[PDB]
C-alpha cells in the first residue's frame, strides 16, 4: 500500500532528530496514519528515557492527532498516563512545553468518546491535575496550558480541586509577562464554569466588579511610586478576567449587569488628565492613566460583543462616551495617543457591526458632531527624522468606523454631513494619485477607496453621490502598483457598474 | 423546506395549523384559543404567539408542543396586533391605539406608544429590524425607529397621511434604510413609500377595498387581495399615480385578507372570508391547491421551515420570561457571537509543529 | 510641562527592571520622548555593566525610537559606538537580540539624515558588520538580523565584506530551524544589492545561478540522510529565488519568465506514479508535497513580480493549476489539503492581477477540471474527528470562485452559472436550517461573497436568482455569528442598488 | 486634480503638441516634432507622448517634460491609420492599413498582427481595465477583441463582430469596466449606437440628419455628446431606435466638421475641437461656450485628461526607457517591488515589534 511503504518508510529512518518534525509535518500532509502499531512501540520505547523523550513526543504529537477513532480508544489511556510520567520526570521546560501541547489534542479528543471521557473523568483527571500543580516555579505556563485543557474538556471532573486551581491562577493574574498574565486570566474565567454554574458565573462577576471598584478608588486617589505599578498590574489583571468572563462561551443562561458594568466604565473614564495633582505621586497617576482607560475600553467591548444590538437603549450613553474618550486624549512625527484613539474607533466599527443601521452614530447631537470632528481630523492628510506613513493607524481605523457607519446609517445621516464627506474624500482620492503623509501606506488608501464605496452605495436621499468623478477615482486606482488598492478597485468598480447600469426600470 | 401557518376564526379543534407547502400534509398543529386577524407571530424561531380574538392577552406556544403555556401576555386593553422582531429581541402589540413594547430578554414593557387617535390596525418590522411601521383605523401610516423609541414623548420619524380611510395592511421590504413599504386601505387605493425619504413612489387605484398586500422579495410585482375575492397583480418591474385580465387571481368567493409569496416568489398564499386557504402559481395564476378552514381566515403566511419546526426534540434555548403587564440584567447566552470560530486543521497543526519546533531547538 | 514631569518620574524612578518595558510602553504613548539629556546620561551608566545592561538598552531603545532630529544627530554615533560595544561582550544571546533590535531603528533613522548616513558609512558601518560576523554562533540569529539592517540601509557601504557575507548566509539557508532559514534566505537575496548597472547584471547572474543549481537539485532528487540534506538545500535556494522575484530592486531587471516557468513545470510534472516503491523510492515519494509546495511559492512570487504581464503565458498557468489539483487528490480531513489551498491561492492571486483578462473558468478541458475540483472541495460530505473538517480548502476554493465570478462573470458561459446556483443556493438555506465544512463561520461568509458575487456578475443570458439570494442574507444577517452577521447586512446594501435603481 | 488639454492640429508651424490648464487656458506644457495625424495620439504609461505621423509610416515619441522628439520611431509596414495605448501601459495598437498591430512596452516585441478589417482601421480603443479593444474601420465593420484570447493566441478572431452600421466608422468611446463596458459608436450613416461588450447586443441607436465625426459619453454615462459634420453638437440623454430633432440639446458655434469630443471628469465641461481650427470649451448645463482656442489648422487630437504627477514635476523622468518597438513578428524588463509599495510596516506595527523583543528579553534575562 501507499501510504504504509511511507509510515514504514520513517520507521526505518527513525530506528534524524533535528529533521523529525518536519518528517511529522510530511506523515500529516501525506494522511498516512488517519488512513500503526510499530509507530505506537517505537514511540513508547522513545519516551521510557530522557535522552529519547523528544523523539518519543514527537511521534505521539502524530499518533494523537492523526489516528484512527479505533487506534484512540485502544491506545488513549496509555497515551495519557505516558504523558502524566513524563510531567513528573524533572525534564526541561521544553519537553512539558511539548507533552502540555500533545495532551491538549488528547483530551480534546477523548472528550468526545463518552466513554473514554467517562473513564478519564472517573480515574484520571484528577491525577493529571495533581501533576500539572505539581510542577516546578519555571513550568508555570505549561502547567497553566495543560490545567486549561483539563478544564476546556472535563470541567465536571475539574470541581474537587476548585479551590487548588483557583489559588493557582489568582497568583498570576498580576503577572508582568503579558503571556503568562493572559493564560492566567483566561484560565481564571473558567473557573465558574466547572463542578450553580449560572449562580457561580454571576457571583464571580460581581466580585469582580467590586475588587475592581476597590482597584479604581485607590489608583485615582485625590481625582476621583512602586506600589501603584503592582496596583495597575493587579487591576489589568482582574479587568481581563471580567472582559474574558464577558466574551467567553458558557454553558448555562445568565443574567449580564450591564448596567453595573457600563457604570464602572463611565468612572473609569471619567478620570481624566486634568484631574490629577501633579504633586507628589501625580506625575506617576498621570503616566498610569492611558492604559488603565484601555482597560475600559476592552471591557466597553467585550460588553458589546456579549450583549449585542441588546445594547441599543444604553446607546446614548455608548455614543457619548467615544467623543469623551478622544476629546480626552487629544493633543512625519506620530501624533500621541494612537492606541486609544484606534481602540475608540474600533469600539466605534463594533457597535456598528453590531447594531447595523440602528447604530445611532454620526446623526445629530454635540456627541455626533464631536465624533465626526474627531475622525475628520484622524483622516485628513498632513497641512528631518521620522516616518513618511506617520499618523497611518489612527488613519486606517477612522477610516474603517467612518466606511462602517455610511454604509449602514448613510441614510439616516443628514446631508450636510455627506456633502462634508464628498468635499474631503474626493479631493484625497485623486490627491494621492497625481513627503510625509498616512496615505503613503496601502492600508490606508484601500480604506479610503472603501470609504468612497460607502458614499455611493448609502448616500441621503437628498443628495446625489459624485458618481462620475468616485468612476474616475476608482479607475485611477485599478492602474495602481499596490495590489491591494488596485483589486479593491477592481471590484469596486464592478459594483459601480452595478451602480451604473440598471437591470430594473 | 417551506410550510404554511395558517389560522381560522373558529378553530374548534386546532388553534394553528402547520402544512407543507407542495405537500399540504399538516407539520404541526396547536391547541389553544382563537387567534385574531394580524395577530399570529413566530418569536425567534421558537416561540409561537398568538393574540386572541377579542381579548386583552397574547397567548403562547412552544413550536413542538400542541398545549399553550401558562404564560399570557396580558394587555390592559383588546389586542388589536401582533408582531414580533426579525432579530427574536422585541415583540409589539396594538392595544387600542397604543402600542406596546416588551423586551424579550427581560420581558419589560419598554414604551407604551400612543400617537394614533384610533385603533391600531397593523404592525411590522423592517428585515434588519431597525424599523416598525405601524398602520392605524385613524388613516394613518407611522414610521417608527427602533433606536429612537427605545432611547427615548417619542415621535415617529414619519406621518403618512395620504390614504383617506383606515390602513388594512402594511408590508415591508428588505433593510430599513433602504426599504420600501407597502400599504394597503379601504380607500381602494395601495401605495409604495420610501423609509429613509419618507417619499411616495407609487399608487394605484382599485374599484374595491383592498385587504391585503404583500411584494416579493425582489420587488417585482405587488399582489392586492380585494374586498370581493380577487387578488391583483401590480408589475413594479414594469408612474406615480396608475389605476387598474391576465393579472387577475380568480376564485375566492369572500375577501382576501392574507396574503403571502414564497421564497422564490413563483408561489402566492392567500386566506379569504369563505374559510378557504388557497395556493396560486404566479405566472399562470392558476389554483394550485385549495385548503378548507373550519372559519374565516385570520393569518396565514409562508416562511421558511425553522430547524425548530424539522426536529421533534427540538427545545427552545431560553424560557419565556415574564412579561410586565406595567411600565442592567440582561438574560442571554454567552459566546455566541464567535460560533463557528473554532480552530481549523492548518491553524492547529501549524501550532503543533511550532511548538514541535521551538522544542527542538532549545532541546 | 506634561512631557517633563512624566519624563522625570521615570527618572527618579529609575534613579524596577520587570516594570522597564511597560514604562518605556507608557513613556511611548505619552510622546514624551519626542530633560532627555539626563535620560541620554542615565543609560550610558546602566550600559557600562554586565547587571544593568537591560535597563541602559531598554532606555537607549526608547531614545533612538522617540529622538528629535537634533537629539538623534546629535547622539547617533555615540549610540552606534556603545551598540557594537555591547555586540562584542560576551553577553548572553537575549543581550544582543535587544541590541540588535535598537540596532535596526537607529540604522533605519540614521539613513534619513544625509550627513550621519554619510559618517556612518565611510568611518562606522564596516566596523558593525566585522563585530556582527565575529558573533558567537549561540547569537547567529541576531548576527543575521543586523547584516540584514545593515544591509537594508547602507547597501553600498557593505560590498567590502560582499565575499564574508555571502558565505555567511550561505551556509544557513540549508538550516532545519525554519526562522533562521527564512532570515538567511531573506540575506542571501539582498546580495545582487551590495556594492556601488551593475546592480542589474549581478541580479541577472544570481538569478541564474540559483536556477541552474535547483536543476541540477531537482535531478538529485527526481532519481536516507542525502535525500533530507537535498531538500533542504533545494528549499532553501527556491525561497532565495523567490525572495529576489518578489523584493525590491534599485535597478530595473529582466525576468527570464520562460525559464522559471520550465523549472515550475519540470518541478510540478513528477508525481506520485512516476516514483518507483522499491529502494529509496517511499522517502521521494514522501518528500514530493514538499518540493511541489516550494514550485507553487516560485510561482506565486513569479505571479507578483510579473503581474498580467504574464498574460502570454495564462495558458500554460491555468492548464498547471488542475494538474496539480489532479495530482494531489485522494469529520476526517482529506490529505494534501496544504497544496490545494496553495493552488487555490495562486488562482486568486492570479485573477487578483488579470481582472477580467484572467481566463479562468472559460472554455476548455483545464477550465473545467477546474471547476470540478473547485465544486467538490466546496461540498459538504462515536467517531474521532473534527466538525470543521476540511474547512482550509473550502474557504480557499470559495475566495477564488467568487473572486473569479465577480471578475471574470460576464464572459463565462450560462451552464457553469446555473451550475453554481444550484449548488450555492441550497447551501446558504442548507447551513441557515455534523461534521462540515459550513460549521466554520469563514467558510460560511466565503460563500454568502460567492453568492453575492454571482449576484453581481451574472451571465446576460442566465439573471441569478435575486429573491433566493435576498431571503439567504436576511437570514445570514440573524446569525450568531459578527463576521456572517455583519457581510450579510453589507451585502443587502449593495442587493439594494440591484432591487431599487436610481436610473 | 488640474485637469488638462491636450490638443494636435494638421499645421503645426511651431509646436506639434499643445497642453494647457483647463480652466485657465495657460500652456502647461509643448512639444515640438512633425503633425499628428487623426485619432493618433496616444499617452503611455503617464511618461511619453506618441503620436502617429500624418500622411507617414511611422509613429514619433515624447517625454512629457522635453519638447523634443525622442530617437527612437515605431517605423509600420504602411502608413498609421490610428495609435492607442492600453489604460495600463502595457501594450500600443496601432492600425496600419487594414490590419492591427500590438506591441509590448515590456519588451518592444511586435506580439500580433490582426488582419479582420478588409478596409482601413479608421479608430481604436481599450476598455477602462484594459482586458478588451474595440476596433472600427472604413469597411464599417466594429470588432471587439479580447487581449487575452489575442495574446494567448497561436489567426485570432473578434470576440463580437458589429456590422449594424452601414457607413465607414468615424469614432467610438468605451464606457469604465471589461466585460461589463458599454462602447458608444458613430458612422457615416448619421448614427450614433451604444452597445454592450459582454451580451454583443445593441442597446440603442439614435438617427441624426448629417454625419455623426465624434462620438463620447461622460463617466456615469449620463449624455452622448456627438459631434456633427456641420459644427453641432449634439446632446443624448441615456434616461431603442431613437431619434433626433431637442433645439437646447445642440452646441452651436463650430463653423466646420467637430471631429473630437472628450468630457471633464465630473461631467461638467466639454472639450470639442473642428476642422475650423478652433479648441472649444463648452457648459454642459447652459451649452454655452467658455473658451474659444485658435490653433493654425483644423484640429486632429484633442482630450480632456487627469495630469499626471509626470505633467506637473518639471524634473520628472520616466521610469523605463522605451524599449526598441520591432518592426517585424521570457525577456520583460521591469522594476522589482512595485506589488508591495505602501507596505511599509505602521508605528504600531514597529512598536508591537521592538516591545514584544523587550518582553522576550525581560523574561529571558
Amino acid at each position: 500500500s501507499g501510504p504504509r511503504l511511507r509510515l514504514l518508510l520513517l520507521e526505518s529512518v527513525s530506528g534524524s532528530a533535528p529533521h523529525l518534525p518536519g518528517l511529522m509535518c510530511l506523515l500529516r500532509l501525506h494522511g498516512s496514519v488517519g488512513g500503526l502499531g510499530a509507530l505506537v512501540s517505537l514511540s513508547n520505547a522513545r519516551l521510557s528515557s530522557i535522552k529519547t523523550r523528544f523523539e518519543g513526543l514527537c511521534l505521539l504529537s502524530l499518533l494523537v492527532g492523526e489516528s484512527p477513532t479505533e487506534l484512540f480508544q485502544q491506545h488513549c489511556v496509555s497515551w495519557l498516563r505516558s504523558i502524566q510520567q513524563v510531567l513528573q520526570t524533572q525534564d526541561p521546560p521544553a519537553t512539558m512545553e511539548l507533552a502540555v501541547a500533545v495532551l491538549r489534542d488528547l483530551l480534546r479528543y477523548a472528550a468526545q468518546l463518552p466513554a473514554l471521557f467517562r473513564d478519564i473523568s472517573m480515574n484520571h483527571l484528577p491525577g493529571l491535575l495533581t501533576s500539572l500543580l505539581g510542577l516546578r516555579p519555571e513550568c508555570e505556563q505549561s502547567a497553566l496550558e495543560g490545567m486549561k485543557a483539563c478544564m476546556t474538556y472535563f470541567p465536571r471532573a475539574c470541581g474537587s480541586l476548585k479551590g487548588k486551581l483557583a489559588s493557582f491562577f489568582l497568583s498570576r493574574v498580576d503577572a508582568l509577562s503579558p503571556q503568562l498574565q493572559q493564560l492566567a486570566c483566561e484560565c481564571y474565567s473558567r473557573l465558574p464554569s466547572l463542578g450553580k454554574h449560572t449562580e457561580s458565573w454571576e457571583q464571580e462577576l460581581h466580585s469582580l466588579l467590586a475588587s475592581l471598584h476597590t482597584l479604581l478608588g485607590a489608583l485615582y486617589e485625590g481625582a476621583e511610586a512602586h506600589v501603584l505599578l503592582q496596583l495597575r498590574q493587579r487591576f489589568s489583571g482582574l479587568a481581563r478576567c471580567l472582559g474574558l468572563m464577558l466574551s467567553s462561551e458558557f454553558g448555562a443562561p445568565v443574567s449580564v449587569p450591564v448596567q453595573e458594568i457600563l457604570d464602572f466604565i463611565c468612572r473609569t473614564l471619567s478620570v481624566s488628565s486634568k484631574n490629577i495633582s501633579l504633586h507628589g505621586d501625580g506625575p506617576l497617576r498621570l503616566l498610569l492613566l492611558p492604559s488603565i482607560h484601555l482597560e475600559a475600553l476592552d471591557l466597553l467591548s467585550a460588553l458589546i460583543l456579549a450583549c449585542g444590538s441588546r445594547l441599543l437603549r444604553f446607546g446614548i450613553l455608548i455614543g457619548r462616551l467615544l467623543p469623551q474618550v478622544l476629546n480626552s486624549w487629544s493633543i512625519g512625527q506620530e501624533r500621541p495617543y494612537s492606541t486609544v484613539r484606534t481602540k475608540v474607533y474600533a469600539i466605534l466599527e463594533l457597535w456598528v457591526q453590531v447594531c447595523g443601521a440602528s447604530a445611532g452614530m454620526l446623526q445629530g447631537g454635540a456627541s455626533g458632531e464631536a465624533l465626526l470632528t474627531h475622525l475628520l481630523s484622524d483622516i485628513s492628510p498632513p497641512a528631518r527624522k521620522g516616518d513618511s506613513n506617520a499618523n497611518s493607524d489612527v488613519c486606517a481605523a477612522a477610516l474603517r468606523g467612518l466606511s462602517r457607519t455610511i454604509l449602514m446609517c448613510g441614510p439616516l445621516i443628514k446631508e450636510e454631513t455627506h456633502r462634508r464627506l464628498h468635499d474631503l474624500v474626493l479631493p484625497l482620492v485623486m490627491g494621492v494619485q497625481q513627503g510625509s503623509s498616512p496615505y503613503t501606506s496601502s492600508r490606508c488608501r484601500r480604506e479610503l477607496y472603501c470609504l468612497l464605496l460607502a458614499l455611493l452605495l448609502a448616500p441621503s436621499p437628498r443628495c446625489p453621490p459624485p458618481l462620475a468623478c468616485a468612476l474616475q477615482a476608482f479607475s485611477l486606482g485599478q492602474r495602481e502598483d499596490s495590489l491591494e488598492v488596485s483589486s479593491f478597485c477592481s471590484e469596486a468598480l464592478v459594483t459601480c457598474a452595478a451602480l451604473t447600469h440598471p437591470r430594473v426600470p | 423546506m417551506e410550510v404554511a401557518v395558517c389560522t381560522d376564526s373558529a378553530a374548534p379543534m386546532w388553534s394553528c395549523i402547520v402544512w407543507e407547502l407542495h405537500s399540504g400534509a399538516n407539520l404541526l398543529t396547536y391547541r389553544g384559543g382563537q387567534a385574531g386577524p394580524r395577530g399570529l407571530a413566530l418569536l425567534n424561531g421558537e416561540y409561537l404567539l398568538a393574540a386572541q380574538l377579542g381579548k386583552n392577552y397574547i397567548s403562547a406556544w412552544e413550536l413542538q408542543r400542541k398545549d399553550q403555556l401558562q404564560q399570557k401576555i396580558m394587555c390592559p386593553g383588546p389586542v388589536t396586533c401582533l408582531t414580533a422582531s426579525p432579530n427574536g429581541l422585541y415583540v409589539l402589540a396594538g392595544v387600542a391605539e397604543s402600542i406596546h413594547l416588551w423586551e424579550v430578554s427581560t420581558g419589560n414593557l419598554l414604551v407604551i406608544l400612543s400617537r394614533h387617535y384610533q385603533d391600531v390596525s397593523c404592525l411590522q418590522f423592517t428585515g434588519d429590524s431597525s424599523h416598525f411601521i405601524s398602520g392605524g383605523k385613524d388613516c394613518l401610516v407611522l414610521v417608527w425607529s427602533l433606536c429612537s423609541v427605545l432611547q427615548a414623548i417619542p415621535a415617529p420619524r414619519h406621518v403618512w397621511s395620504h390614504h383617506a380611510l383606515p390602513i388594512t395592511d402594511l408590508h415591508c421590504g428588505f433593510g430599513g434604510p433602504l426599504a420600501r413599504v407597502a400599504t394597503s386601505s379601504l380607500d381602494q387605493t395601495v401605495k409604495l413609500w420610501e423609509v429613509s425619504s419618507g417619499e411616495l413612489l407609487l399608487s394605484v387605484l382599485f374599484d374595491v377595498s383592498i385587504m391585503a398586500v404583500t411584494m416579493d422579495l425582489a420587488e417585482h410585482h405587488m399582489f392586492c387581495g380585494g374586498s370581493e375575492g380577487s387578488i391583483f397583480q401590480v408589475d413594479l418591474f414594469t408612474q406615480r399615480e396608475r389605476s387598474f385580465a391576465g393579472k387577475v387571481f380568480k376564485g375566492h368567493r369572500n375577501q382576501v385578507t392574507c396574503l403571502s409569496v414564497s421564497t422564490d416568489g413563483s408561489v402566492l398564499l392567500s386566506g379569504s372570508h369563505d374559510e378557504t386557504v388557497r395556493l396560486w402559481d404566479v405566472q399562470s395564476k392558476q389554483c394550485i391547491r385549495t385548503v378548507a378552514l373550519k372559519g374565516p381566515v385570520t393569518n396565514a403566511a409562508i416562511l421558511l421551515a425553522p430547524v425548530s419546526m424539522l426536529s421533534s426534540d427540538f427545545r427552545p434555548s431560553l424560557p419565556l420570561p415574564h412579561f410586565n403587564k406595567h411600565l442592567g440584567g440582561l438574560t442571554l447566552r454567552l459566546g455566541l457571537h464567535q460560533q463557528g470560530s473554532e480552530p481549523s486543521y492548518l491553524d492547529r497543526t501549524e501550532q503543533l509543529q511550532a511548538v514541535l519546533c521551538s522544542t527542538m531547538e532549545k532541546s
